[PDB]
Formats: C-alpha cells, structure tokens, sequence
C-alpha cells in the first residue's frame, strides 16, 4: 500500500493519475502536508525539493525535475541554446531568438538590431514576434518597453505549411515523459491545433493557433476538424494524399531528434541518478512546420495538459512507466523510447 | 547514579508494587533475601537505580510501603519477596480509609503523612543524584487514591524539581469494589493533572478483557490482572534498569513525550500476552493493536502525540526499524502531523523471564480522553443526585470541591479534543 | 587555467588554480540574561509554593 | 607556532573528540600514554603538531583539549579508556545531571553554575600558549548541553578571547539516529545566539554519515563508533593543515579568508572520497580524477543537498596521499566541462589546492580501508541552505502549536526567544537567496 500527496489541485493530468492510482486499491492518498509519502504530485511554482528524500525508510518520488524550467522558459530556453555547445548558436531547428529586457530594467537589444538591419537591407523577410507580431523593429521594442517583464524576440515563420482545403496554419503538440532513469518516452499520440482561419501574410492575430484564441476570436471553430484538433491518423493520411509522404518520415524524425537534443542537453543538470529522491516529469513540446516540411521548435511546456480524447491512455501510461516502475503493483507500449 | 525512589500506597498499590519488585528482582538476579545470584554484569550495571546497596553485598529495594490498614502490607511482609523490603519502610495505620478519598486525603491519611515523608526523606538523602519518584496506586479506593495524591502534593512541595511519575489503576464498573469509585477517581485525576509529570493509565477493564478475551481466563482475579501490570511496569522501566546507547533519565524521557504539561497520561502496552516464536513484525502489529493495550481506549479513536517503543531481546535491529516505519507509514493518519518523527524506538538485549523477545508500548494518545469521559459520565450520574455524598461531606468536604474536580477533568477532555482535530 | 602561489615542502605542496576572474555583548550583559532567566524561574517556583500553601 | 585549543561539549562532542584525538595520535606517532619517539626536542618545541599537543619535561604529548559534559557517564569512558593517559584530569569536566535535551536547561539553569569552571580550565590551557590562534568547538545541535551550553560558552569566549578565531564542527540532527523530538527547537535556538560568534562552522548531517556507512561500508545498522570514526576522518582532513607543514590554511584565520568571503554565510559544505570498506576482498585504488569527481556527488557530502542548484563562493581541495599537482589540474579541467559549477559573479572561479603526501591514517581494525589517496573538498555553496530549510520546517510545525515550549519556559527562557531565533533563521535564508538565485 503506497501513499501519495496531491499539491496541484489544478492539474487535469494528475487529477486523473490520482484517480487511477486510487483505483488500483494499492495506493492511498494523504493530506497535502503529510510527509510520510512515496509519491508527491507537487505544485508548479516553488516545489519544495529540498525536503524530499529525507524520510527514513521511505522511497520518495516527485513528478517534476528540479531545474527543468531552464527548458520551459522563453528567455532561459533561448539562453540555453545560445550558450550550450550541444545546441550551438547555429541550431537549425530553433528560430533566431534574442533576449530583450525592457528599458525600465545580459540584454541583446543591440545584437538583435544588427541582424534586423541586415534583413531589411538584404530584401529578406523581416517579420519578428515578441512574447501578450510586427515587421518594424521600432514597434517591437516599444511594445516590450510598455511592459515590465522580460521578453524574447524571435523570427516569425512567414512560410508555414498550410492544410487544404482552408489555407490555414497549425502547430503540433507532442507529450514526452522522462522517468527516474531518464528514459525519454514519446507518446505515440500527438495533436495538431489548427487555425480555422485562412492564413493571411498581409495582416489580426487569429489566423497566425492557440485553442483559446481560435475558440474565442476565430469564427470558424470546429468547421474542419472537431475542436480545431487534428490527430496523427488524419494528418498522416493528408500528408500521403497531398504531399505523397508519411508523417513519420517528413516530420516525426525531426521531432524525435529535437526532443532528444534538448533533454539530453540538460541531463547533467537535472538528473536524479545519484540523488536522495527520484524525479519524473511530463513535457509538452510545441513545433511548427514550414512549406519545406522542416520542423521548428516553438517552446516546451513543463505543466502541459492533454487532449480530451487522450487523457485516459496517456495518464495510464504515466502510471505504468513513471510510477509503477518505482512502486510496483501486485502492450504494446504507447510510448516510443528515444534511446541514447 | 540516577536513583529512583518508589512508593506504593493502599491495597491495589501494594499488591501491584509487590509483583513489580518481584519481577525486576528476578531480572536483576536478586533473590527474596536480597542477595545477588546472576551471571551477567548487565544486571548490576544499573542496579542502583531501584536498589540500595547494604552490607554484605545485599541489595534492598528503594521502596516505601504505605497503607492506612495493616491487612495488605502484612501479606507483603509474609509474601514471596516480603523479606526484601527495608523493614522501616513499612508505614501503616489502623483505621483504614473505607474506600473514601476524603479519609485518605484529609483525615486519616493526613494524620499519617509526615511519618511517610520522613522515610522518603531518608531514602532521598542516600541518593547521589535523585532522578525522581514513582507511585503505584489505584484511584478508586481511599488510601492509594486519597492519601496517594496527598503524598504527591507534598513531594512536589519538598522536591519541586524532581520528576513525579505514577502508575495509576483506573476503576471500571466491570471490576468494581464500591459505587463511589467514580468519586475517588475524579478527585484524584484532579490532583494528577496538576502535580504529576507523567501518569501511566492502567484501566482495570482493559486488564479484565485481556485476561478474559485474549488470555482465555474464565474467571479472572486481581492476581491475574496484576501479572499484566507487573510485565508492563517491567517493560516500561527496561531502559532505566539496563545499559544501551540510550543515555536518558526520567526528565529527558518526559521532555520528549509531553508536548503539553497537562496531557501527560500515557497508554501502556505489552506484547506478547505459547511456545511459538514471535517474529519482529508480529511484535509490532500486536504492540500497536488496541487489544494489547491497558487503557481500554481504541487508539483509532484519536491521534498519537508521541510514541515510545521498547523492544527486548536479541533481534535484528535492522528489522525492527523496518517494521516500526511500516506501522507508521501504513497508518500515518493516526499520528499528529505537527510533531515530526514523534515515534521513537529503543532496544534491549535482555528479554523478560520466559520470553525470547517482547515489546513495551508507551503512547501519548488523545484517545485517552475516552477514559476520562467514562469516569466523568459515571461521576455525573451520581453527583446530579448528590448520591453517596454524605460519606465525603461527613469528612469535612464540600460539594464545590467536587464540582471543581469535575470541571477540571471535563476541561482535560476538551483539551485532548482540540489536539485531536 | 592558471596556477599561482605554488609552495613545496618535504611533506607536501599547495597552490591555487584560477579558471576565470570575478565580475557583541559584554561580560556584564551576559550576566544579566543569565540572572534574568534565574529570576523568572524563582518567580515561577514562588507561585508554585504560594499555590501549595493555599 | 601558534596553539589551537579544542573544546568538546556534550555527548556528541566528547565522543567525536575521542575519535579525533585517537586519530591525531596515530597520525603524529603518539601512543596512548602520550609518548612520541619521533619528537627529538624533549619537553618542548615549536613544531607543527605542537599546535595541538603540549609537552611536559617527561616527554608527554598532551592534547590542547577540554571536555565538557553536564552528566558524567560519557566522559567517564575517556577517564578509563585506551587514551585515559593522554589528558590530565583538569581537562575533563562533568556535571551530575544533563540538560534533558532542553536548550534552556543547558544555557540557563545548569550552564550558569558551571560556565566559570570551564572558562577557568580553558584559561589554564591558554596560559600554556605562546600565541593562541583560537578554538575548535565540537558539539551537537540537538543535545541540551551541545546546543545550550555551547552557545553560552561561545558568548563568553568572544568576551575573554576577543582576538581569537572560533571554528565549529556541529552535528546536524537526523531522525534515524536520534530519539529527540525537540531537536529542531534546540538547533535553531543555538544557531541564533551563536551565529554572530562563530567564524566558520562545519555542519555534519548524521543522515549523511549514516548512509555513507551503509552504502560504502556495508554497515547494516551503523553505531556511533562507526559514525564517529568516519567523522574523525573528515575532521582530520580539515585540521591537517594546522598540524602539518604546509602553506594552505596555516592558521585559523585562513579558514575564514578562504571559505567565508561573506560573514553571515559561514557554513561550508564538506565532501569526502573515497570511503572503502576494510572488509572488501580488495578495492581497485581510485585515481586523482576519480576522487576529485566524486567530490561533486551528493552521496559523499556531509550534508545532503544539490550543489547543482546553488552558487559557489569558495572551493578548497585538500588531498592526502600520492597526489601530484599535474593530476589535480587535469581532473579539474574535466569536471568544469561536465559538472554544473556556477560561481557567484563577485567571486573568482577557482580552487585552492592543498596536497599532503602522507596518505590517510586508518584506525587499525576499524571499518575504513587503507587508500593511496583521499580528498576532502570544502566548498561554500548556497545549496546547503536546503538543510536549514528542512530544519526550519520542522520547527514551524511544532511552534505553531507551542508543542514542548513549556519545558523551555520552565527553565527560565522567555517564549519570545523562540520567534526571535526563528526570525534570525529567516534572515539567514534571505541572504542565501540573495547570493544564489537570480
Ligand atoms: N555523530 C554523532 N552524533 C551523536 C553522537 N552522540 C549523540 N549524537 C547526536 O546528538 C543528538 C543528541 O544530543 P547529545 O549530544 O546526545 O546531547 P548532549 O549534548 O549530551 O546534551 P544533553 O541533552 O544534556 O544530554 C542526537 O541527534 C544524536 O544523534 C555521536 O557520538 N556521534
Ligand atoms: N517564430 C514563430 N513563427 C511563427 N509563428 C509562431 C512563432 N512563435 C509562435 N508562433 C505562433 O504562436 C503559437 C505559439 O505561441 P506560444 O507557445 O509562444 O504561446 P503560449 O506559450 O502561451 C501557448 P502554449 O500553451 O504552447 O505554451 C503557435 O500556434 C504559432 O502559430
Ligand atoms: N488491578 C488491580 N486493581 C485493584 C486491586 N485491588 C483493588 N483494585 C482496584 O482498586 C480500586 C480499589 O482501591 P483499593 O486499593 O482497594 O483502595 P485502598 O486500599 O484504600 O487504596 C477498585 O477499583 C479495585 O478494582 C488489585 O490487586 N489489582
Ligand atoms: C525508552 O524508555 C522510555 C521512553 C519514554 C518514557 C515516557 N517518558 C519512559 C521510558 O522509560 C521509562
Ligand atoms: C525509545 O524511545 C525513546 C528513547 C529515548 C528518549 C529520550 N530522548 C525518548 C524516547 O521516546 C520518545
Ligand atoms: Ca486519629
Ligand atoms: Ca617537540
Ligand atoms: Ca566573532
Ligand atoms: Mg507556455
Ligand atoms: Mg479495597
Ligand atoms: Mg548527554
């Protein structure tokens, strides 16, 4: 009979993991402040890692990697790529990015302007995005000054692959699970969050793919695919009927390569191999695909949710390879292990 | 030389006290005449904790036997180990206390208290460094209850900084001498709440149910009930009477068991209770099982503030640690979460007579409040009709004194109830 | 990766490797604390004795 | 030559001091009776070991140590044990009853009545010094004497020896080897009145020593003898520079200079490698690179924490045995490229290295195996604040209910001293976060 505590009530993924754990009859949930626990489904911000692994006789496990924010922060992910030799500043799958602190506060304002001036002079597309989209460096910098937090300016992919019919933009979400042993498992089930609006490269930020901006400011939500969510089975059949290529060949190889390159990069900094407690964590990778079928990394999410149709299978998988693998109970895996 | 002075008052007090010295005297190799005849130096290591050394290498218990009638102490002096007790240490009257708390505390007992304190003072003056006192008594009678608490009040006056512990036998209607036992117990609990540092509650109902249900004794007797108390008193004092990595006197043991001064009433437990070997897991499961506890309070009806576990015998201390953590980690909802690591374990390589290994449980649980709720209920059923009050008002007591003791015990209950939530 | 201040002797040596450059109470007051605590104990034992006298 | 007086307070301090002086004697070739055949200056001399051993005309080498305990059963061991001849009776002081794990009882009630006696014995050892450096204080955090009397002694030492340095070796409480529920109270009380008095403090988490004994030594249920013999090895690595010819950490002041650039953050982390089981058939001796790299594994730290998530203010490598400078730098170059070693901007990224050619001495029949080279790393990481965090949490849990407070108030301490001590711990954790996180 294992024990676990829940410190993130707002977790739709681990609210199901907690629902499934109790269903095994071999897992008992304790108060959020009870230290005699095996598994901590911890909070997002300020998770007390320093208090784990110090209970005599208790093997303790937590659902977050201490230090993984270096990868799930706009400004840190940029700094991680420009300074980590494993990724190099010449990284071909990450958009040209820059760290820009507001003038009311190192900073890359001058380095960003040098490259911006080179595009305007070279007749090349010079459309950027700060991140709460413009081709003039003046508006971008003036928008960040009007805010009080750190911002990052990265190139805007002006040639995104459009689905037909519709001429519409989209993005791909992959869920990656790293266990206590640091095996990198890629959930076979992805989702494309498409825009129900025809992409327009001359203007309105609705045709350029969040589920909240499409279901609020877009007027064609649920027209083509239900909930603006296209799954791999359909998107693959489209790649074959349209481009005469598969999803595994044209996109999936590049995605598996990006996931590996990022996670293997930070392994020496976040690994719990020789630590007094164990860590696992579920990640959400967001990619973009251009008309050349080249995959780009948008960002990585450390507390991602799952598509409604996949909550059952993925959460069950989190229990199999991340929880039961450390606390066994008394296939055909749904994950694609990325060996290394 | 951390010496403990022992006191036993009244019928129940002296009968239980007698079996106590009988049990540990056999553990330290002391014969009925006070001569040592053991084989392990570990027996004499801490022998002076409870025994004074006399001429000829004799060991005389550091015990003071007190009663208001000669009956019970005559039996002790003629009992098995009767010759072991210092003859001067028998201080007894003749009128008796008629199961009347007032007689023991105010009239008969008051006439005799000083001569008892002269003997205490004699035993303390021979102590190189007095640890503290311990009293065995019942609360339902007159002497051990009324005069027993009178002594405690005077010992705290003359030795205000010494630890005062009691082994207090609580009355139960299922094992009752008189209908006034609730009156005497309530009046005594009032004293104990104020003037003792630690009280080991022994509920005669638990002792009977154990003899009847568990031990399968058709018609249990006080002799049978007193065997359980002997074993528990011997187990509770194991780590005071023998060496080990534990370097703790009474005060240090109290500091770690009593988070709040008034909540110092413990549930004692013993395991086992026949030729089969009992595994370390079995010792742990029983020790925490309510049936193996003497307070007659189901711990699952409360929360443990602190728990001390003393294992005796040669066993895997690695396995003991595993099992203790297992009981804790598998029942963490019965331990207050605002006292980290409030469950401690001690081991002892010397088991009790006839046992390859054994366990003694010492719990400070808020479930003890149910014992005071029983007494308070029985007290009120009579007190609301002032029934049997004349026995006490005839000795100079006033009802107000009763109402105050009642209110102090009810507060104690409400106090246990706030730390249980 | 510079080494500096190398000292050697028969029983050992020591040095420093630089990888990158950078970027009370008096004896009177103690006696008062100790005596104040002692007075609070006396006052708490007096009230205990005063209680036992009643 | 400048003398160093060691002061061992309470059970933990006395027994650890026993394990250190046993080791110091094996290291300097000193027998239990105090004789030293190697010493050619009889009854005197200003050698390196003379910082820790005084000499009599009869050739006895007497430790410059004082043992203090409020109850006598622990120091009585020293009075009848193997090294009962090293110390003279004045050096060993004992009371009649302890502080009962009650800081207030050791600081106020009992401490008041015995502070002048201890200081008088210390003044005797100080009079035998031509140039006293300071004191090394050994004690536990959780003990009533170790916490209570130590902080009182530390206060008086600053008054009577203002121009002397004070080093602490403090045992951090671990539930696995402790029966004291109130240790968090005593730990934080002693840190409050001792923070502005210690110049450099080495914490030793018993949980860390416990797991090293189980993991590396194959001790299933480690005892105090096992823990202390290992703790004396690390302590020996730290005080070696004071007792042996050399140039790194020559005097106590150099510990503050090299390890404590910021005064209020004076708790360096200690890491030690290798720990080999003497019961092993035979181990393959580790190299300089391998033992150096081990210093960056938490499983070898005296306090469990994650240095990858703090910032270094100072890093000091102390080697004993067959170690040459070329091999040290080679290992350091490989660790920078692999490990996560972030220094604070206002401090240089560097390592002070000390090598002593004599390999570590192991107590015959002990648990540790003889090795050809060992290293102790001293690094001031903000990550050690995790240890304070854990303690603070336990303190807050009980103090919110005032559990056990009456015991302390009953010995004369005012309740406010609790929160005043806790607020000082909140101040301490604010400095560690200003120095580490961005
Ligand atoms: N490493 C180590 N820790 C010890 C040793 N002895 C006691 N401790 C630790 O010290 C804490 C208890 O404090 P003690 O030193 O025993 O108490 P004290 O200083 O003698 O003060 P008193 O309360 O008066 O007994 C516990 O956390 C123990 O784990 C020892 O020999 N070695
Ligand atoms: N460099 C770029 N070029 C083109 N489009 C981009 C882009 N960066 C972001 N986008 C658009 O913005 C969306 C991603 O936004 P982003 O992920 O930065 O915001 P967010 O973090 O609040 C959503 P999430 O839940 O994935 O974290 C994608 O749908 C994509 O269409
Ligand atoms: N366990 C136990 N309880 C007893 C014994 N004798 C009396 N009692 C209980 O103690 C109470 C009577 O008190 P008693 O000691 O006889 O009165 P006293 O002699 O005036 O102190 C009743 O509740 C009895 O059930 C005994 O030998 N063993
Ligand atoms: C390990 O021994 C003990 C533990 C706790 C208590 C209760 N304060 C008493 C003990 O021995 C009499
Ligand atoms: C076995 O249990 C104990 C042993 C010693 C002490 C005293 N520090 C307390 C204990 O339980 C609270
Ligand atoms: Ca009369
Ligand atoms: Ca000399
Ligand atoms: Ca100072
Ligand atoms: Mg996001
Ligand atoms: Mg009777
Ligand atoms: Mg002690």
């Amino acid at each position: 009979m294992y024990t676990f505590v829940v410190r993130d009530e707002n977790s739709s993924v681990y609210a199901e993991v907690s629902r499934l754990l109790l269903a095994t009859g071999q897992w008992k949930r304790l108060r959020k402040d009870n230290p005699r626990f095996n598994l901590m489904l911890g909070e997002r911000n300020r998770l007390p890692f320093g208090r784990l692994g110090h209970e005599p006789g208790l093997v303790q496990l937590v659902n977050y990697y201490r230090g993984a924010d270096k990868l799930c922060r706009k400004a840190s992910l940029v700094k991680l790529i420009k300074t980590s030799p494993e990724l190099s500043e010449s990284c071909t799958w990450f958009p040209e990015s820059y760290v820009i602190y507001p003038t009311n506060l190192t900073d890359e304002r001058e380095v960003f302007l040098a490259a911006y001036n080179r595009r305007r002079e070279g007749r090349e597309g010079n459309v950027w995005i700060a991140k709460g989209i413009s081709s003039e460096a003046s508006e971008l910098l003036d928008f960040i000054d009007e805010q009080g937090q750190v911002h990052v300016i990265q190139k805007y992919l002006e040639k995104p692959l459009l689905l037909e019919p519709g001429h519409r933009k989209f993005d791909i979400r992959s869920w990656v699970l790293v266990d206590h042993l640091y095996n990198i498992y890629l959930y076979r089930e992805g989702v494309l969050r498409t825009s129900s609006e025809p992409y327009n490269s001359a203007n309105d930020k609705t045709c350029h793919t969040n589920h909240c901006i499409q279901k609020e400011y877009s007027k064609n939500y649920g027209r083509y695919e239900e909930g603006n969510e296209m799954f791999f089975e359909e998107f693959n059949q489209y790649l074959m009927d349209a481009l005469n290529t598969t999803l595994e060949n044209s996109i999936l190889l590049q995605i598996k390569h990006i996931i590996r390159s990022c996670l293997m990069c930070i392994e020496p900094a976040i690994s719990t191999k020789h630590l007094h407690y164990q860590s696992f964590q579920l990640f959400g990778f967001d990619f973009m695909v251009d008309e050349e079928l080249k995959v780009w990394l948008i960002e990585v999410n450390g507390a991602p949710a799952c598509a409604q149709k996949l909550y059952a299978e993925l959460c069950q998988g989190i229990v199999d390879v991340a929880i039961s693998s450390v606390f066994p109970l008394a296939p055909t895996s749904i994950f694609i292990k990325l060996h290394h | 030389m951390r010496e403990i002075v022992h006191i036993q008052a009244g019928q129940c007090g002296n009968q239980i006290g007698a079996k106590f010295w009988e049990v540990i005297s056999d553990e330290h190799g002391i014969d009925p005449t006070g001569s040592y005849h053991g084989d392990s130096d570990l027996q004499l290591e801490r022998i002076n904790v409870y025994y004074n050394e006399a001429t000829g290498n004799k060991y005389v218990p550091r015990a003071i036997l007190v009663d208001l009638e000669p009956g019970t102490m005559d039996s002790v002096r003629s009992g098995p180990f009767g010759q072991i007790f210092r003859p001067d240490n028998f201080v007894f009257g003749q009128s008796g206390a008629g199961n009347n708390w007032a007689k023991g505390h105010y009239t008969e007992g008051a006439e005799l208290v000083d001569s008892v304190l002269d003997v205490v003072r004699k035993e303390s003056e021979s102590c190189d460094c007095l640890q503290g006192f311990q009293l065995t008594h019942s609360l339902g009678g007159g002497t051990g209850s009324g005069m027993g608490t009178l002594l405690i009040s005077k010992i705290r006056e003359e030795y205000p900084d010494r630890i005062m512990n009691t082994f207090s036998v609580m009355p139960s209607p299922k094992v009752s001498d008189t209908v006034v036992e609730p009156y005497n117990a309530t009046l005594s609990v009032h004293q104990l709440v104020e003037n003792t540092d630690e009280t080991y509650c022994i509920d005669n109902e638990a002792l009977y149910d154990i003899c009847f249900r568990t031990l399968k004794l058709t018609t249990p007797t006080y002799g049978d009930l007193n065997h359980l108390v002997s074993a528990t008193m011997s187990g509770v004092t194991t780590c005071l009477r023998f060496p080990g990595q534990l370097n703790a006197d009474l005060r240090k043991l109290a500091v770690n068991m009593v988070p709040f001064p008034r909540l110092h009433f413990f549930m004692p437990g013993f395991a086992p209770l026949q030729y089969r070997a009992l595994t370390v897991p079995e010792l742990t499961q029983q020790m925490f099982d309510s049936k193996n506890m003497m307070a007659a309070c189901d711990p699952r009806h409360g929360r443990y503030l602190t728990v001390a576990a003393i294992f005796r015998g040669r066993m895997s201390m690695k396995e003991v640690d595993e099992q203790m953590l297992n009981v804790q980690n598998k029942n963490s909802s019965y331990f207050v979460e605002w006292i980290p690591n409030n469950v401690k374990t001690a081991v002892c390589d010397i088991p009790p007579r006839g046992l390859k290994m054994s366990a003694t449980f010492i719990g400070n649980s808020t479930a003890i409040q149910e014992l005071f709720k029983r007494i308070s209920e029985q007290f009120t059923a009579m007190f609301r009709r002032k029934a049997f009050l004349h026995w006490y008002t005839g000795e100079g007591m006033d009802e107000m004194e009763f109402t105050e003791a009642e209110s102090n015990m009810n507060d104690l209950v409400s106090e246990y109830q706030q730390y249980q939530d | 990766m510079e080494v500096i201040e190398l000292n050697k002797c028969t029983s050992g040596q020591s040095f420093e490797v630089i990888l990158k450059p950078p970027s009370d109470p008096s004896l009177e007051e103690i006696q008062k604390k100790l005596e104040a605590a002692e007075e609070r104990r006396k006052y708490q034992e007096a009230e205990l004795l005063k209680h036992l006298a009643e | 030559m400048r003398e160093c007086i060691s002061i061992h307070v309470g059970q933990a301090g006395v027994q650890i001091g026993n394990a250190c002086w046993e080791l110091y004697c094996l290291e300097h070739g000193i027998q239990p009776d105090g004789q030293m055949p190697s010493d050619k200056t009889i009854g005197g001399g200003d050698d390196s070991f003379n910082t820790f051993f005084s000499e009599t005309g009869a050739g006895k080498h007497v430790p410059r140590a004082v043992f203090v305990d409020l109850e006598p059963t622990v120091i009585d061991e020293v009075r009848t044990g193997t090294y009962r001849q090293l110390f003279h009776p004045e050096q060993l002081i004992t009371g009649k009853e302890d502080a009962a794990n009650n800081y207030a009882r050791g600081h106020y009630t009992i401490g008041k009545e015995i502070i002048d006696l201890v200081l008088d014995r210390i003044r005797k050892l100080a009079d035998q010094c031509t140039g006293l450096q300071g004191f090394l204080v050994f004690h536990s955090f959780g003990g009533g004497t170790g916490s209570g009397f130590t902080s009182l002694l530390m206060e008086r030492l600053s008054v009577d020896y203002g121009k002397k340095s004070k080093l602490e070796f403090s045992i951090y409480p671990a539930p696995q080897v402790s029966t004291a529920v109130v240790e968090p109270y005593n730990s934080i009380l002693t840190t409050h009145t001792t923070l502005e008095h210690s110049d450099c403090a080495f914490m030793v988490d018993n949980e860390a020593i416990y797991d090293i004994c189980r993991r590396n030594l194959d001790i299933e249920r480690p005892t105090y003898t096992n823990l202390n013999r290992l703790i004396s090895q690390i302590v020996s690595s730290i005080t070696a520079s004071l007792r042996f010819d050399g140039a790194l950490n020559v005097d106590l002041t150099e510990f503050q200079t090299n390890l404590v650039p910021y005064p209020r953050i004076h708790f360096p982390l200690a890491t030690y490698a290798p720990v080999i089981s003497a019961e092993k058939a035979y181990h393959e001796q580790l190299s300089v690179a391998e033992i150096t790299n081990a210093c960056f594994e938490p499983a070898n730290q005296m306090v469990k924490c994650d240095p990858r998530h703090g910032k270094y203010m100072a890093c000091c490598l102390l080697y004993r045995g067959d170690v040459v400078p070329k091999d040290v730098n080679a290992a350091i170059a490989t660790i920078k490229t692999k490990r996560s070693i972030q220094f604070v901007d206002w401090c240089p990224t560097g390592f002070k290295v000390g090598i002593n050619y004599q390999p570590p001495t192991v107590v015959p029949g002990g648990d540790l195996a003889k090795v050809q080279r060992a290293v102790c790393m001293l690094s001031n990481t903000t990550a050690i604040a995790e240890a304070w965090a854990r303690l603070d949490h336990k303190f807050d849990l009980m103090y919110a209910k005032r559990a056990f407070v009456h015991w302390y108030v009953g010995e004369g301490m005012e309740e406010g001293e609790f929160s005043e001590a806790r607020e000082d711990m909140a101040a301490l954790e604010k400095d560690y976060e200003e120095v580490g996180v961005d």
